[PDB]
């Protein structure tokens, strides 16, 4: 079920997920988790270093998960769910169109504002980078959160 | 505050009711004109077709030329008054 | 779609909706969940225009109602007026005449379904705008009407919802702009 | 007071039993020729 | 030769790959003594009834209609609070859906007499059952959701009867059984 | 002879008339069990007769309480 | 008193339903002159 064509194929599917689920879905998923995790890791690190202007007073010092429990009350989180959900409904259409025969390759939403992938070759190198950074990010995010659970400390603070 | 045929609320309800009645003619006709019925319109699932528990034929209907419904209820009753638990311990000429 | 592919103009990722063609005015190709596939586009167009034409009047009204009230009527925040007029029975008068016009409209929808009339044309052009001399303008106007309508429906929606949270009238909110009540003051924790 | 039902639980027998027996009758009714007959009574049974 | 689900036992004879959701699990062999079409219609109907029901237990707790007595968070408790007549009106409306959907052929012998592959009461408003391959895989999903929901509703009902708490609330503020 | 559902259900129970095991079969086992039963009957009889006094076995009305 | 009432209601409803649906089962056809 695992073949060379997908980018990033080192051939590692010990549990054989590929055999039961369409690779196009698995890939769209790996990128989507990765793209989210990269942003999450960046945010958790950014949050410790800087906060937006009025934020500290309303939320105080809560960080990581604790901030979420406080954030939901602000409704900052809701706006995030409603807008992100609106993007996702288009994303559901995209997976459906792709699963139905369609041109779009998994993970392609057509966002290249700076025309960075215009060279065909450079795109391939970037694609490998994106899965790899994303695979790392997910591992890191999980770690930062678990570290948080146990130490009650933000990751930059744990380094401090 | 009038009530019934002259009440404001019954009238708002009446317009909502008229929409419900006109919905079936207006939208069933719209659905009849082009509803689904597209080669390009088909459902999709991530799961592979070889995955276990996927039927060879859709909406399968077995003939079941077998014991009548009542006998099956008896088989289900024989579950509780004649299970095969003690046959396993069965022991292994005619006087004239 | 950074990888090359045939695709819809408004949204790069999705394919042009089937049975959605440039011919209806204001077609940027956005029907991400096909509704057009499930129900006929012309019946749907009649709806976009009807909602819009209703909405365009409503955006003007909510704003006008704030600034001015006809003298015989009292000045109250518009959402309140519906309650006042509904007790008054003014709203029933709007409902009755609007329903009568709508019954003529419902017959025209049936014709739209069976060929006959183009969606949304009631042939109401009393003025000469888009008259045979101005017939060239009709295609352009059509685009404006859908665009104004799409926008108005979003705008009214906005005025009413913003008004409920702010409890502040739309003209007032513009000139005095404040956060939703309590946010600057409140601390979640 | 209606049907002497002072306790809601009384409605369960009153509705479930007529329905269940109707279900038995539904099978008799479906196994019949329900086309019209033009006569005093239907001899098809 | 062998069931897939239960390797030790033999494949129930009646079960072949054709019905969907068939991994061979009919150990007690009900399949041999009843019509699979009757049995499937029941596997589906109990699930469809408990896909609506399980969603119902969760939704009722979070949101309740404005009308009086529709205010009890616990589903089991709510059955008593709501007006009895309304519950019968629901019974009857559902009862009509039964007769109209099955066309009045409502019994083991006649329901499937005309066509009606089990569970095809005709509700496919957005045609999604046009691809066959798609239909074969959606059908596994319905059964797998129907089977989970059955187990879930039983668990929620019994756990509420002990805790007098709705499913989400009990998980919050969980207390061991002795406390209740 | 009338055939009935209960008759067909119970027919194998009344099917092997005259079927016998060869020779003596389980006769020594029956004799041993009868000997044990005789010993048990003697024990209980001598207990009731008060010719056999086991400890904590007061054959008397006063043993009721 | 409630249990006796519910038993009586069950029995009466059962017998009345049997009567009603039995006379609905084309009773006129159950005559010796029917073909
Ligand atoms: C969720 C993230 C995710 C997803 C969807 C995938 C998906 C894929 N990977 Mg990638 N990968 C990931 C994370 C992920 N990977 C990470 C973190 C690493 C670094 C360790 C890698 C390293 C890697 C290599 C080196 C290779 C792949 C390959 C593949 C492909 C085939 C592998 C397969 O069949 O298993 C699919 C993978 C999964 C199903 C993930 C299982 C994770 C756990 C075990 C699941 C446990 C159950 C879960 C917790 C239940 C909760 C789910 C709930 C939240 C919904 C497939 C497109 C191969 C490829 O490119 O083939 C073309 C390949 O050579 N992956
Ligand atoms: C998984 C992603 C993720 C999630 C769930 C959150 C969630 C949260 N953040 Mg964090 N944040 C993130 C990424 C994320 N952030 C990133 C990537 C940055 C770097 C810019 C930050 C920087 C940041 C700061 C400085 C602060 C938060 C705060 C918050 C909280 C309130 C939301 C808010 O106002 O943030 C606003 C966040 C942004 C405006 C960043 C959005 C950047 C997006 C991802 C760019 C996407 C690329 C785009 C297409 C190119 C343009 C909430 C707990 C606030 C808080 O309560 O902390 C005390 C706060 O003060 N975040
Ligand atoms: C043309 C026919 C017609 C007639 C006879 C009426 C009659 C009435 N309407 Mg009106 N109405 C109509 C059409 C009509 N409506 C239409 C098409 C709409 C828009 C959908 C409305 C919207 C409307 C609202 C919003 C309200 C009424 C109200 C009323 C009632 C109060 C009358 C009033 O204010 O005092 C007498 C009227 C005046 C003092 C105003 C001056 C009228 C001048 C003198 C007459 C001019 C000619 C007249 C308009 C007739 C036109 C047709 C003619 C040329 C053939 C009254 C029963 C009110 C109500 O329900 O009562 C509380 C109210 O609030 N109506
Ligand atoms: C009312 C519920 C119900 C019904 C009518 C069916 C009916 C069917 N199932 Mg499904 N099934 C169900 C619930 C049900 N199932 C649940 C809850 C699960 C999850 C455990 C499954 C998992 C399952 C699998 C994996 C498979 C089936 C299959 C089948 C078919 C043949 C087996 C059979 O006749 O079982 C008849 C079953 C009953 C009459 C219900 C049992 C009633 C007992 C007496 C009480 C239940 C309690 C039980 C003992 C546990 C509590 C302790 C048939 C269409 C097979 C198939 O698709 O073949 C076509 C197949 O491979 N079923
Ligand atoms: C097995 C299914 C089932 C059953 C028996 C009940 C039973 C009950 N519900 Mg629940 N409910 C269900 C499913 C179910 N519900 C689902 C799926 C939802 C999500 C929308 C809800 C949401 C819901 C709310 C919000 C409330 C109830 C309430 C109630 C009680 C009063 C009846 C009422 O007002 O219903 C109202 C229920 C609805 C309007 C939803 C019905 C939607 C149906 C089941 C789905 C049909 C969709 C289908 C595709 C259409 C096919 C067209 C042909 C009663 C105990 C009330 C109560 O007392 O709660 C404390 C109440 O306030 N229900
Ligand atoms: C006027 C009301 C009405 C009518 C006429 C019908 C008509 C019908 N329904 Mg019903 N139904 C209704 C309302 C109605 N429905 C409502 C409101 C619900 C709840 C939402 C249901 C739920 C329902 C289900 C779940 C099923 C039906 C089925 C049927 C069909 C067969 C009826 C039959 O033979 O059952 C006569 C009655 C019985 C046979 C008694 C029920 C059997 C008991 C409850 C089984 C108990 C199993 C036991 C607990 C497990 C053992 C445990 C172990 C430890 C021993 C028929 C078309 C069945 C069907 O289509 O089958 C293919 C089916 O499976 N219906
Ligand atoms: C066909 C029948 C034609 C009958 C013609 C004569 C009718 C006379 C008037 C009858 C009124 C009926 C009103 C509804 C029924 C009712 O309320 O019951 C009235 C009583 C009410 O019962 C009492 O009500 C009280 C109210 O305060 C209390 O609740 C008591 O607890 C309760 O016992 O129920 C009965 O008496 C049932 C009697 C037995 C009926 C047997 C029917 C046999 C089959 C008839 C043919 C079927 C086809
Ligand atoms: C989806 C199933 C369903 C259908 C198809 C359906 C159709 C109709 C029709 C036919 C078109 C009418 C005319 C009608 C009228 C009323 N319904 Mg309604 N109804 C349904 C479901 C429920 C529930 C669950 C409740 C309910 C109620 C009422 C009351 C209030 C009585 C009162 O004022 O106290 C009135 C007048 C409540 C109730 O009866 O409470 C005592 C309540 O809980 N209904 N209903
Ligand atoms: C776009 C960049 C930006 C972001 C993403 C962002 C996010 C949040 C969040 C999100 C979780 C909360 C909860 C929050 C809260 C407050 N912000 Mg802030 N905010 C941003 C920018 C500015 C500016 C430019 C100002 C400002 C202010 C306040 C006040 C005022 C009252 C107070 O101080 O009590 C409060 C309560 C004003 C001010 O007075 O700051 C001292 C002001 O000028 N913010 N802000
Ligand atoms: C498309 C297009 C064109 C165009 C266009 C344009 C200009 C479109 C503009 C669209 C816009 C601006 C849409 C705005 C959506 C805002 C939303 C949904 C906010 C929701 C708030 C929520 C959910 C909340 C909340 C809550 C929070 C946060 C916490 C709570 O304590 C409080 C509260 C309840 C308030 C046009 C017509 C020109 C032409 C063309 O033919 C095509
Ligand atoms: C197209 C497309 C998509 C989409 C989409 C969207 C975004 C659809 C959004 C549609 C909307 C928001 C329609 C809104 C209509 C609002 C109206 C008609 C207002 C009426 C006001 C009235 C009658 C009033 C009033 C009042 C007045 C004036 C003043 C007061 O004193 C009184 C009163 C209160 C009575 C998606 C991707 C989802 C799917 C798809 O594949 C294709």
């Amino acid at each position: 079920g695992l073949d060379g064509t997908y980018v990033g194929d080192v051939g590692f599917d010990p549990l054989g997920f590929s055999s039961i689920i369409d690779m196009r879905w698995l890939r769209e998923a790996e990128l989507k988790h990765g793209r989210v995790c990269m942003l999450a890791a960046t945010g958790m690190i950014v949050q410790d270093v800087y906060q937006f202007p009025g934020v500290t007073k309303s939320f105080g010092d809560a960080k990581m998960t604790t901030l979420h429990d406080v954030a939901v009350k602000q409704g900052s989180m809701q706006q995030l769910l409603v807008w992100l959900g609106l993007l996702e409904i288009f994303g559901f259409v995209a997976i459906v169109q792709m699963l139905q025969g369609s041109d779009r390759q998994p993970g392609d939403f057509g966002f290249d504002p700076l025309n960075c992938a215009a060279n065909p070759d450079t795109l391939a190198r970037r694609q490998l980078v994106e899965l790899k950074n994303g695979r790392l990010a997910m591992i890191a995010t999980a770690g930062m959160l678990h570290h948080f659970f146990i130490t009650g400390k933000g990751p930059i603070q744990l380094i401090t | 505050e009038a009530q019934g045929f002259t009440a404001p609320k019954n009238h708002f309800a009446s317009v909502i009711g008229l929409w419900v009645l006109f919905a079936l003619p207006v939208w069933s006709a719209a659905y009849k004109q082009a509803g689904a019925s597209n080669p390009e319109w088909f459902g999709v699932s991530q799961v592979s077709e070889d995955a276990p528990g996927i039927g060879l034929l859709a909406k399968a209907a077995p003939e079941y030329n077998g014991p009548s419904f009542r006998e099956g209820l008896e088989y289900v009753f024989s579950f509780v008054w004649k299970p095969p638990i003690l046959i396993a311990w069965k022991p292994r000429v005619y006087d004239e | 779609a950074v990888f090359q592919g045939d695709f819809s103009e408004s949204v790069p990722f999705l394919k042009t909706p089937t049975n959605l063609d440039g011919s209806l005015p204001g077609d940027v190709g956005f029907d991400p969940l096909g509704f057009s596939e499930v129900f006929d586009i012309r019946v749907l167009r009649e709806a976009e225009l009807k909602h819009g034409r209703i909405a365009m009047l409503a955006t003007l009204g909510y704003l006008v109602q704030e600034a001015y009230v006809f003298p015989f009527f009292d000045k109250v925040p518009p959402i309140q007026a519906h309650d006042v007029l509904v007790k008054s029975g003014g709203m029933s008068q709007i409902l009755l005449w609007t329903s009568f016009l709508e019954i003529f409209g419902g017959i025209a929808l049936f014709q739209t379904i069976q060929g006959r009339r183009y969606p949304g044309d009631f042939a109401f052009d009393p003025l000469g705008l888009s008259q045979g001399k101005n017939a060239e303008k009709l295609e352009r106007y059509q685009l404006a009407e859908i665009k104004h309508s799409r926008l108005a429906m979003l705008a009214f929606s906005g005025f009413v919802h913003q008004g409920f949270i702010t409890k502040q009238g739309v003209l007032e909110q513009l000139g005095n702009f404040k956060p939703i009540p309590g946010f600057p003051e409140a601390t979640f924790f | 007071e209606a049907l002497g039902v002072d306790d809601g639980r009384l409605l369960v027998p009153l509705v479930l039993i007529p329905v269940f027996v109707a279900l038995l009758y539904g099978n008799f009714a479906s196994t019949q020729d329900n086309e019209d007959f033009f006569d005093t009574y239907d001899q098809r049974r | 030769d062998r069931s897939y689900s239960m390797p030790f036992l033999e494949r129930p004879p009646a079960l072949d790959g054709s019905l969907a959701g068939d991994v061979g699990f009919d150990p007690l062999g009900f399949s041999n003594y009843f019509d699979l079409k009757w049995l499937r219609e029941a596997e589906l109907k109990h699930g469809r009834v408990c896909m609506l029901g399980c969603t119902g237990f969760i939704t009722q707790e979070k949101i309740q209609l404005p009308l009086p007595g529709f205010d009890n968070k616990v589903a089991t408790e709510a059955f008593f609070s709501v007006p009895a007549g309304g519950l019968w009106q629901i019974f009857f409306t559902l009862g009509a859906i039964e007769i109209l959907s099955n066309g009045g052929k409502l019994a083991p012998g006649d329901m499937f007499a005309d066509g009606r592959a089990p569970g095809d009461l005709g509700f496919d408003p957005l045609n999604l059952s046009g691809d066959d391959a798609a239909l074969r895989r959606f059908i596994l999903a319905e059964l797998k959701h129907c089977r989970l929901a059955m187990i879930g509703l039983g668990g929620m009902l019994h756990q509420m009867l002990i805790t007098k708490q709705g499913p989400l609330d009990q998980l919050a503020n969980f207390q061991p059984i002795q406390y209740y | 002879a009338l055939r009935t559902r209960l008759g067909e259900l119970l027919r194998p129970l009344n099917s092997e008339y005259g079927k016998v095991a060869p020779g003596w079969g389980t006769t020594p086992i029956m004799g041993f069990v009868m000997l044990l039963f005789a010993v048990f009957l003697l024990i209980i009889l001598q207990i009731y007769n008060s010719s056999l006094i086991i400890e904590n076995v007061d054959v008397d009305w006063a043993s009721l309480g | 008193m409630f249990t006796l009432k519910i038993v009586v209601y069950t029995t009466v409803t059962l017998f009345v339903s049997l009567f009603t649906f039995g006379f609905l089962s084309n009773d006129a056809s159950r005559n010796p002159n029917r073909k």
